[PDB]
């Protein structure tokens, strides 16, 4: 019998910051034990400040990212080369979710920038359509490894102030881009370890009000 | 006269009366000018206004990156003609990865136009559209007619009054073909000749439309304080 | 193209009537003259054959009195093949019924039913309307008895009694005139050939040129029958009330 | 996943939990599941997030255009009947929707509606939905009463979702309030559980079983 | 979850001397649970007698059914339908539900008007005409009334005497059935008149 | 939804300094029988371009005439189809891979894994791959099938990385791309010896090789190798 | 849903319904009133599949309003049962049929008569004194049978009535939540609110 | 399909196929409708060239659309029957979606939407039927009447008429009705129907019918004897 | 006859010329865009002192930012408003936003051409669209049958508009205030209706950006038709 999906691997990470926001993921692309490519592109920039990845099923995530682009162009078209704000964005890829409602678009789909005021921004969406706005969000295949530590480094899950003894929490401080960044490549670097999947290389989106920046790195091969 | 009640209708020396009326439409229509050098395509449009209160008519129409076209006739269907071009442009970068050549462009819409000159209850598109653009064979500018005919050009004009500014553009040929890596000279060159089709009226600031696209320079439409500079 | 050729079937004239509706009565009113009475224990159909010839069968022949199920009759006055065609339509249409709640459709139900199929032609489809005008006989247990006439435009309306044809406005007066509400089906059955015996355009009224029908819940007990006459039972009738 | 809600005295009280699963996996903490279809109306998240969320978002936008049709506000009745009859037409599809459409209007006063994927729709004073519900129904049951007040009742909802939070493996992160009122529906606040239960278990003597 | 033997029921024809026979218990049931004891499951149009066993719906259904068409026959023929006209009806409705059939089992008799024929015929729930000469049988009880109306018929019974046949073929094979009794009626069909006889029978 | 029948099995690919190699066998299997031995699974679209297909043939064969048709289509109207308006290795890939996931989504797919071999306008090197999913993906080497497995590890050892391609000679490409076609037929149970290699380098253009047969074998040591473990004889 | 329950007497039909609606776990509602008006003197209860058996109820519920406005007139009840036998035999070669079965009780003003009609999902409709669906009537029928007089008054019916709602109390492994009892005579429909 | 555009625009702006089904209006008998402070009273012209007639079962000239909203029509009789049937179509769907019935300006605004839609739609023709609509709003005392005609166009009314003669009618109307105090009972609001109708009619017999609708669904016809009674009446005041 | 769609000699569709002719028979409604708001107001022109005043309804509510004034055959203009009305909200369900005035008036635009042998003909109806919006600020279009529709400062429409839109051409200057702009309407109204003037016969309505469309009371407008007349009467 047919099988019309298929698993890609692949993780990706999205984190807002007070006045940026960043979208990472690893550049290796698998089947089964298998590796297709150990540098294809996941994380694209899809026009008006908006930065966005599908992870899981490939296929289906390059078609989303490609109507979605498209969706863009035909916003400007149609209301006088408007920007698409990030917030217009995230209902419109619902839309384009839900759409396909009983035949899905099997990915994880993340976007990021920034909102009307200024501040970064991160949308989520599972598969059929539901999103949310979230600070920190990571997709694929190792997000279950990234999850928790995010909680720990960046909403300071689980940690207190030293003498008080858990009456008074670690308060919540803004990170920098240079501390996210860490973050992001410290969480790839462990997921890397200990997940086949994971590897190969890390590109990072940057997105600022002066518009966005790549970073990559390179991940262990094997 | 009694052959032109409709578009399937021929008349005795072999006319479409109904196409022929279609096309007097667009020569109503406020003047617009089209010309180009070998690295850009400019287009000029002379807007008009209902009143004193009312803003001027918009005349231009962004198809692509690398494509677009100015107006002259009736709006809604250039708007009908445009959005066709945006959906073809589209589909060829979509489906083959492929900018659409303004020469396919031009046989696109000649073909739309023509299946509503030869059926019945159908209509002629009743508006004239330039259309230039910047693809793999460099600059191009196309003149488009509700007939079906397109015709590629250095230089054109339609419109009321457009004859003036097409003798220009004869004349200047030589000139504005070499105007090459120079962007401003060029529209220049097109505000000079869209005045050959002024009478009474003079070229002002919310009045005067400019497009243009070329090398490393994506379709874009200039108005209002813009297009001050060039006044 | 085809504009060219369109009559226009149904558009209104500058005084607000319907064309094609005004002319189809005009052809109703050279058709043979139909005629319903209703009495309190019955219902008469007589109707006038068109110029008949000897040599029509007039025994298994019909063209004007026609059942549209055991309670329901009609009398027909137009083009009698489009008669039919709304006829068979009417046939179908009680049987839905009668499939549906397992009763006999009520007369006025079938009767609306007919007239908002004419008003459909009237309105819309560009085609021309049903030449025909119709008067429904019939029996339910809510009304009892009841006649209604319909016409092209889909219009109906009910009548103790109504001519349908030509001289309707001769026939109607005469009607007007002799008519009583205590009547019965007898008395009923002589006014009904009384009338068109002063109204017909021949020179003579005799069995050949007739058709008639009672409905009577003269059948035993609590029911109703429908008596579609034969060619005898016309010429008895006739010679019973004295006009032959 | 535990939502409720219930009328009473002071309108319409809707709390509900913040946790999201995929398995045993927690996928977020930080779902909203209250719905804020219009300014009048709620609707709670329960079975399919994508299938609440498109669905009573889009019965916002019919909402909106029947009050500009018909120039006033719709019913909680004919809200919640357009959102069932939709889910009805899909019936057999795969939709799961488990919600409570809540409202205050003048002629019907607080009403909910129980509204579901398989076609029902159902007025009631009390609902709770939800793998957590019936310890959420527990601490309804015995606590509820028509003449609370607004702050009780707003802590009656609170304390009826931290039950479910605690014993339901598959309910907690934080308690969403919402009170509905006649001119409006007001935001209560977001409550984390991991502070609220500390607290509530000093403050209140309860959860004596677990050490604190 | 069989069709055929949800509700229960039997029906039986004979032949006989210038006459002929038909007859049918009188239960509804759902499966094990006995429903009703007036189901009736002879009609008649005209002088044409139909019987239906099988699924309830589909044999009040097809009554409608054949009520409907035989009343327009009536209409444009200007006559009753006979019963080798109406049997050719029968099997041409069902055929034309062969992808989705009516889960019955039918079963006409009467006496042609102008020849004074007997006549009798069955049908599987698809169309297939079975005219027997003999006797035809239906339902959930079809094996026992073969049985029984195998040795108790033989040919030629006077209507009186045919009574007692068809009647003590049906009642013993019903209660060889779980599905059919609860009451039955026969009727004995001559060219002008038909007379219909309940009879006593054991009610479990 | 079907089953393939007639089936070719790996595409092999790589890309060098100046272009890029791809290679497959002339095999058409039906099953475990080797039925049809004279089968070009490598398709020239033009100068430019070369398509290398996998799976079942039958479907092949109307992407072949596919190709064949956006050929003709492409000409029609166009005095620069054979210059600036020619078909590009890009155009042909991205439609072939629309039709494939176009496919894939009426779930009546072709039962293809496509690897699509060029050299752009400007010279650069283009190769990527699509399948019967519609999964599109470029690398450095590209192989289908079994070569995925085999061919990609030695092709690999060759060019690791991106920056390997413009030290890595058509010599050195063709070689490794030849090896990894012996060790295919080695370990391919599925596989020909008679193979199709094609090569689009920007200078020279596309150089189409058939009736190649894998070399070099080696087999001798097959004569010390004696029963299952105890056999000395 | 579950119990329904139908006895006609004398001069009314009696229709019982259970108040219980249950999801799964939890019984969510314990006051559901499983009936429609279908016109004045016509009542119609209802149980099966959820939210199928309101949409079906409320249909049937608004052709035959629709009716009785054209042509201002009261359908019998046996007119009523047969519409509502079709749309069920329609319905059950449907794409996805209406699993709904119903009880129609009716006062016919022509003949002065009270009517029971029983039909289930299939369009299967039968003429009763008394009837149920599902389990109900395993439980009652016994009862019924032995109790039931067809010159019973509207007294003795609901007495009987309670015999039967005890037995099922009794020997019934679910909790129904009591039940709803309506009565239908000549002066239209009445809810009995102690039971 | 027949796709004719029957209506179309004329050189003057006008549409002639609209403005000749106002001609049909005009023809038809005439229909009034008043309002009163807790009640509407729709009276109808019954012309007396049909005798014979079976009035039992004649089509009335008032139809109830629901139990709390009336219509009646001047114009083609059988044009009036398939809006009469969309009304009760739609007011049914209302109850069934809205769980509450149409409002009288809603019915309405229903009814005039589908005259305009016949009047640029292809293939159709106008209808060639003006109506009055009148009730009460559910759970509502305040009376409703409002008017439609073939264009779509609709509109409330303290009093109105529509059909043959209806100028002189709403002469009548206009001198007779005084805003500030409606007619305050059914008696004055039948009165003042009547009176308008005579002065248009003929003879008081079996010429003229009245409907009186009441809030919470209490619509009733009067008999003719009940009407004669207000027949008699006028005319002895008017000996004087 | 000859075709719906059918060009003049003149290059200009009949029927759209014809429609045009229809409008002008319209009542007049009026439009005037501030840096404060925009203005709309009609004249209402009841047939007969019976009709309920209030029931004329020729001005309308597309969305909270955007509203809409009708002149002409006045029922044509349903259709269009329920279609500018579902545009408004579906766009807000598509984008979790307001739509632009210009792209809801280009909405409704796209209806007017699609007629022939689809509608039967043009509608007979023209419409004021006013609204705000946050890229452009407060917006008047004039949406004709034609298709076309151009923004104005300030316009008039109707039987009465050559005659106000020359009063207009006079008046409106681009420091006008909401209320001055609320005066200037009922001065012009007045000056073109038929009848005298008054709270019954003529409505007032704005859009800001703060409050939304507004449909303005009869008692509200019987105070700025007071005010006009005194300041009128002022010199
Ligand atoms: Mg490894
Ligand atoms: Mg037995
Ligand atoms: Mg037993």
């Amino acid at each position: 019998q047919f099988n019309p999906y298929g698993d890609n691997g692949g993780t990706i990470l999205g984190i807002a910051g007070e006045d940026f926001a960043v979208l990472a993921g690893d550049t290796r692309n698998i089947t089964d034990y298998s590796i297709n490519s150990r540098y294809e592109p996941k994380v694209f920039d899809c026009g008006d400040n908006i930065v966005m990845s599908a992870n899981g099923f490939a296929a289906d995530g390059d078609a989303l990212v490609k109507r979605f682009k498209n969706s863009v162009k035909w916003y400007h078209f149609d209301h006088n080369d408007k920007k698409l704000s990030i917030n217009s964005a995230a209902r419109n890829i619902q839309h384009l979710l839900y759409g396909k409602r009983f035949f899905p678009y099997y990915v994880h789909t993340i976007i990021a920038g920034l909102d009307e005021d200024g501040k970064g921004a991160v949308y989520s969406f599972d598969p059929v359509g539901s999103y949310e706005r979230e600070q920190c969000r990571a997709g694929g295949a190792a997000a279950s490894l990234i999850m928790p530590f995010l909680d720990n480094q960046v909403n300071f899950k689980n940690q207190y102030e030293p003498g008080t003894n858990g009456k008074v929490k670690k308060p919540l401080k803004y990170l920098s881009v240079e501390e996210v960044i860490k973050l992001v490549r410290d969480s790839f670097t462990s997921a890397t370890e200990r997940h086949i999947q994971v590897g190969d290389g890390l590109e990072i989106l940057i997105v600022t009000k002066d518009g966005v920046r790549k970073e990559f790195y390179e991940l262990k091969r094997d | 006269n009694n052959y032109d009640g409709d578009t399937v209708t021929f008349s005795p020396t072999g006319r479409l009366f109904q196409v022929e009326y279609a096309l007097e439409a667009i020569k109503q229509g406020s003047v617009t000018v089209g010309l180009r050098s070998n690295t850009h395509a400019v287009l000029v449009a002379l807007k008009r206004n209902a009143d004193e209160l009312s803003s001027y008519q918009k005349k231009i129409i962004k198809c692509d990156e690398h494509m677009g076209l100015s107006l002259a006739g009736l709006a809604p269907d250039a708007r009908v003609l445009s959005n066709y071009l945006r959906q073809q442009c589209n589909y060829s970068s979509l489906v083959f990865n492929r900018k659409l050549a303004v020469e396919r462009a031009g046989h696109l819409l000649c073909d739309k136009a023509q299946k509503n000159t030869q059926s019945y209850g159908g209509r002629p598109y009743g508006v004239g559209l330039l259309i230039i653009g910047y693809d793999k064979s460099g600059a191009h500018l196309l003149e488009f007619q509700p007939s079906g005919n397109v015709t590629e050009l250095y230089g054109t004009a339609i419109g009321a009054r457009s004859q003036g500014a097409k003798t220009y553009l004869e004349r200047t040929l030589d000139t504005f073909i070499k105007i090459d890596g120079n962007p401003d000279e060029l529209i220049k060159a097109g505000v000079e000749a869209i005045s050959q089709s002024l009478r009474d009226e003079s070229l002002t600031v919310d009045n005067l439309s400019i497009a243009i696209v070329g090398k490393d320079t994506p379709f874009t439409i200039y108005d209002g304080e813009a297009v001050a500079k060039y006044i | 193209g085809s504009r060219r050729y369109d009559s226009r079937t149904t558009i209104f004239s500058p005084e607000g009537r319907l064309y094609q509706v005004e002319y189809a009565l005009e052809s109703i009113s050279h058709a043979g003259t139909a005629i319903g009475i209703m009495a309190s224990d019955g219902i008469v159909l007589a109707a006038e054959r068109k110029v008949t010839s000897t040599l029509l069968e007039q025994d298994t022949s019909t063209e004007k009195l026609y059942k549209l199920n055991d309670k329901i009759a009609v009398a027909v006055a137009g083009l009698t093949a489009d008669a039919e065609i709304l006829i068979n339509t009417a046939r179908i249409h009680a049987q839905n019924y009668l499939k549906t709640y397992n009763e006999d459709i009520p007369v006025e139900i079938l009767v609306r039913r007919l007239s908002d199929i004419k008003q459909g032609y009237t309105q819309h489809g560009g085609l021309r309307p049903f030449g025909v005008s119709f008067i429904y006989a019939g029996y339910d247990d809510r009304y009892g008895y009841q006649l209604y006439t319909s016409n092209p435009s889909g219009n109906y309306t009910g009548w103790k009694a109504i001519s349908v044809g030509a001289n309707t406005s001769a026939a109607q007066t005469l009607l007007q005139m002799d008519y009583k509400d205590d009547m019965k089906v007898d008395d009923a059955i002589e006014l009904a050939l009384k009338t068109l015996s002063k109204t017909t355009d021949s020179s003579a009224l005799t069995y050949d040129r007739l058709e008639f029908a009672t409905i009577r819940k003269g059948a035993n007990d609590g029911e109703v029958y429908q008596k579609i006459f034969k060619p005898q039972e016309i010429k008895d009738i006739l010679v019973k009330t004295g006009i032959t | 996943t535990t939502t409720l809600a219930f009328r009473f005295q002071g309108g319409i009280i809707v709390a509900v939990d913040s946790r999201a699963t995929a398995g045993n996996w927690v996928a977020s903490q930080t779902v909203k599941k209250v719905i804020e279809i219009n300014p009048f109306l709620l609707g709670t998240m329960a079975g399919c997030a994508a299938d609440c969320q498109f669905w009573e978002t889009w019965l916002g936008s019919q909402c909106r255009l029947h009050e500009l049709r018909e120039k006033e506000r719709i019913s909680v009745a004919a809200a919640s009947k357009i959102l069932s009859n939709l889910v009805y037409q899909y019936k057999g599809a795969g939709l799961s929707m488990g919600t409570m459409i809540c409202g205050y209007t003048r002629k019907e006063g607080p009403t909910i509606y129980y509204v579901d994927s398989d076609g029902t729709r159902l007025k009631g004073d009390i609902f709770c939905v939800g793998s957590g519900q019936t310890f959420a129904y527990g601490v309804l049951d015995s606590n509820y009463k028509w003449d609370l007040s607004v702050e009780d009742a707003l802590y009656l909802g609170k304390r009826s979702i931290l039950a479910a939070a605690h014993r339901d493996a598959y309910s907690g992160g934080s308690v969403n309030l919402y009170h509905v009122t006649e001119d409006g529906w007001i935001y209560h606040g977001n409550h984390d559980v991991g502070e609220l239960f500390w607290k509530v278990k000093e403050e209140e003597g309860s959860f004596n079983n677990v050490i604190g | 979850s069989d069709p055929s033997s949800i509700n229960g029921g039997i029906v039986v024809a004979m032949t006989g001397k210038d006459c002929v026979a038909i007859a049918c218990d009188l239960r509804l049931g759902s499966q094990s649970l006995g429903v009703s004891n007036k189901f009736e499951k002879i009609f008649h149009y005209g002088h044409v007698f139909l019987g239906i066993t099988g699924l309830a719906t589909d044999v009040t259904t097809l009554n409608e059914m054949f009520r409907y068409k035989t009343n327009l026959y009536k209409l444009k023929e200007e006559r009753a339908i006979e019963p080798e006209t109406f049997t050719q009806l029968v099997s041409s409705s069902l055929y034309e539900r062969r992808f989705g059939p009516y889960f019955v089992g039918p079963v006409v008799a009467g006496i042609n008007s102008k020849s004074g024929k007997p006549f009798i015929a069955g049908f599987d729930l698809i169309g297939c005409i079975d005219e027997a000469k003999d006797f035809i049988v239906s339902g959930t009880a079809s094996d026992q009334l073969f049985g029984m109306c195998e040795s108790l018929y033989e040919p030629n019974l006077e209507p009186e005497d045919l009574f007692e046949t068809i009647s003590q073929a049906l009642l013993n094979a019903a209660d060889r059935d779980a599905l059919s009794g609860w009451g039955a009626v026969v009727y004995i069909i001559k060219k002008d008149e038909v007379v219909k006889r309940y009879l006593k029978m054991r009610q479990d | 939804t079907q089953q393939p029948i007639v089936t070719g099995t790996s595409v092999i690919s790589m890309k060098y300094d100046n272009g890029v190699i791809i290679a497959a066998d002339n095999l058409g299997s039906y099953g475990s029988l080797l039925r049809f031995n004279g089968v070009e699974r490598l398709i020239p679209v033009g100068d430019n371009t070369v398509v290398g297909i996998s799976g079942d043939i039958s479907d092949m064969q109307h992407i072949e005439r596919l190709l064949k048709d956006l050929v003709t289509e492409n000409a029609y109207d166009n005095p620069l189809a054979d210059a600036e308006e020619a078909l590009e290795p890009s155009y042909i890939f991205e439609y072939l891979a629309t039709v494939m996931y176009q496919r894939r989504s009426k779930m009546n797919p072709l039962w293809n894994a496509i690897i699509v071999a060029g050299v752009q306008s400007n010279g650069d090197q283009f190769l990527r791959y699509v399948n019967l999913l519609g999964v599109t993906y470029s690398s450095p080497t590209l192989a289908t099938g079994f070569g995925a497995h085999m061919a990609n590890p030695l092709l690999r050892k060759v060019v690791d990385r991106e920056s390997d391609i413009p030290k890595t000679t058509v010599q050195v490409a063709e070689e490794a791309i030849v090896n990894a076609m012996r060790v295919l037929y080695y370990r391919d149970a599925r596989s020909s010896r008679n193979f199709s290699l094609a090569i689009i380098d920007k200078n020279t253009g596309l150089t189409f090789k058939k009736n190649l047969q894998v070399e070099n074998m080696k087999w001798d040591f097959a004569k010390d190798i004696k029963g299952y473990g105890t056999q000395k004889i | 849903m579950d119990i329904i329950l139908g006895i006609r007497v004398q001069d009314s039909v009696i229709l019982a319904s259970s108040k219980a609606v249950t999801r799964g776990i939890s019984v969510l509602k314990d006051s559901d009133d499983k009936t429609r008006q279908l016109s004045p003197h016509t009542l119609m209860s209802f149980a099966g599949e959820a939210g199928d058996t309101v949409q079906f109820a409320e249909y049937i519920q608004a052709n035959i309003q629709l009716y009785s406005i054209r042509e201002d007139y009261e359908l019998s009840p046996q007119a009523v049962s047969s519409f509502v036998r079709q749309e069920l035999a329609k319905s059950i070669r449907s794409r996805r049929p209406y699993q709904v079965n119903v009880l129609i009780g009716g006062y016919d003003k022509k003949k002065n008569k009270p009517e029971l009609y029983q039909i289930d999902y299939l369009g299967t409709k039968v003429e009763l004194p008394y009837g149920a669906h599902g389990y109900s009537g395993f439980y009652t029928f016994s009862l019924l049978d032995h109790h039931y007089r067809p010159d019973m008054t509207t007294e003795e019916g609901l007495d009987l009535l309670k015999l039967c709602v005890q037995e099922l109390e009794k020997r019934m492994p679910m909790d129904f939540k009591g039940v709803i009892v309506k009565i239908v005579d000549k002066d239209g429909i009445r809810q009995v609110d102690d039971f | 399909g027949y796709d004719r555009a029957l209506s179309i625009f004329s050189p003057d702006g006008h549409i002639f196929q609209v403005e000749y089904a106002l001609e049909a209006v005009k023809r038809g008998t005439c229909a009034v409708g008043v309002k009163g402070k807790n009640c509407v009273v729709l009276g109808c012209e019954r012309r007396s060239t049909l005798k014979l007639q079976d009035t039992r079962i004649t089509p009335s000239k008032v139809s109830k659309i629901d139990s709390h909203v009336v219509l009646s029509f001047s114009g083609l009789n059988a044009d009036s029957r398939i809006l009469i049937e969309k009304a009760r179509v739609e007011a049914q769907s209302h109850r069934l979606t809205l769980e509450d019935p149409v409002t009288v300006e809603y019915l309405t605004r229903y009814v005039a939407g589908v005259q305009q839609r016949y009047t640029q739609s292809g293939g159709v023709r106008p209808f060639g039927v003006s109506t009055l609509i009148a009730g009460f709003d559910p759970r509502d005392d305040e009376p409703k009447l409002y008017q439609t005609e073939p264009s779509g166009i609709y509109s409330s009314w303290s009093a109105q008429t529509i059909g043959r003669n209806s100028k002189t009618v709403r002469e009548f109307l206009e001198k007779n009705y005084d805003r500030k105090e409606p007619p305050a009972t059914v008696e004055e609001c039948v009165k003042l129907t009547v009176r308008s109708l005579l002065e248009v009619v003929q003879t008081g017999a079996k010429n003229i019918e009245i409907t009186v609708v009441k809030p919470d669904s209490d619509i009733v016809a009067l008999s003719s004897e009940e009407i004669n009674q207000y027949v008699t009446q006028i005319e002895q005041e008017k000996q004087e | 006859d000859r075709g719906v769609s059918t060009f003049s000699p003149e290059g200009r569709l009949f029927q759209v010329e014809y429609s045009l002719e229809a409008i002008k028979l319209g009542s007049t409604a009026i439009g005037i865009a501030t840096k404060e708001g925009v203005v709309l107001g009609v004249e209402k022109r009841a047939t007969s002192p019976l009709l309920e005043s209030d029931s004329i309804e020729k001005i309308v509510e597309i969305d909270r930012h955007i509203g809409c004034a009708m002149s002409g055959l006045t029922a044509d203009a349903r259709s269009m408003i329920e279609h500018a009305r579902t545009a408004a909200v579906t766009h807000n369900l598509y984008y979790d936003e307001d739509i632009n005035v210009e792209s809801l008036t280009q909405s409704v635009c796209d209806l007017a051409l699609r007629f022939g042998e689809l509608m039967s003909r043009p509608f007979g109806v023209a419409l004021l669209i006013a609204g705000h919006d946050a890229d452009d600020g407060y917006q008047l279009f004039h949406a004709e049958p034609s298709g076309t529709f151009y923004r104005y400062n300030a316009k008039a429409i109707g039987s009465g508009s050559e005659g106000a839109q020359a009063e207009l051409l006079n008046e409106w200057h681009s420091s006008l205030t909401l209320k001055e702009a609320e005066l200037l309407v009922l001065k012009i109204l007045k000056q073109v209706m038929e009848e005298k003037l008054d709270e019954n016969n003529a409505q007032l309505s704005c859009i800001t950006k703060q409050d939304g469309f507004k449909i303005y009371d009869n008692e509200k407008t019987a105070e700025l038709i007071k005010e006009l007349k005194e300041k009128e009467a002022a010199e």
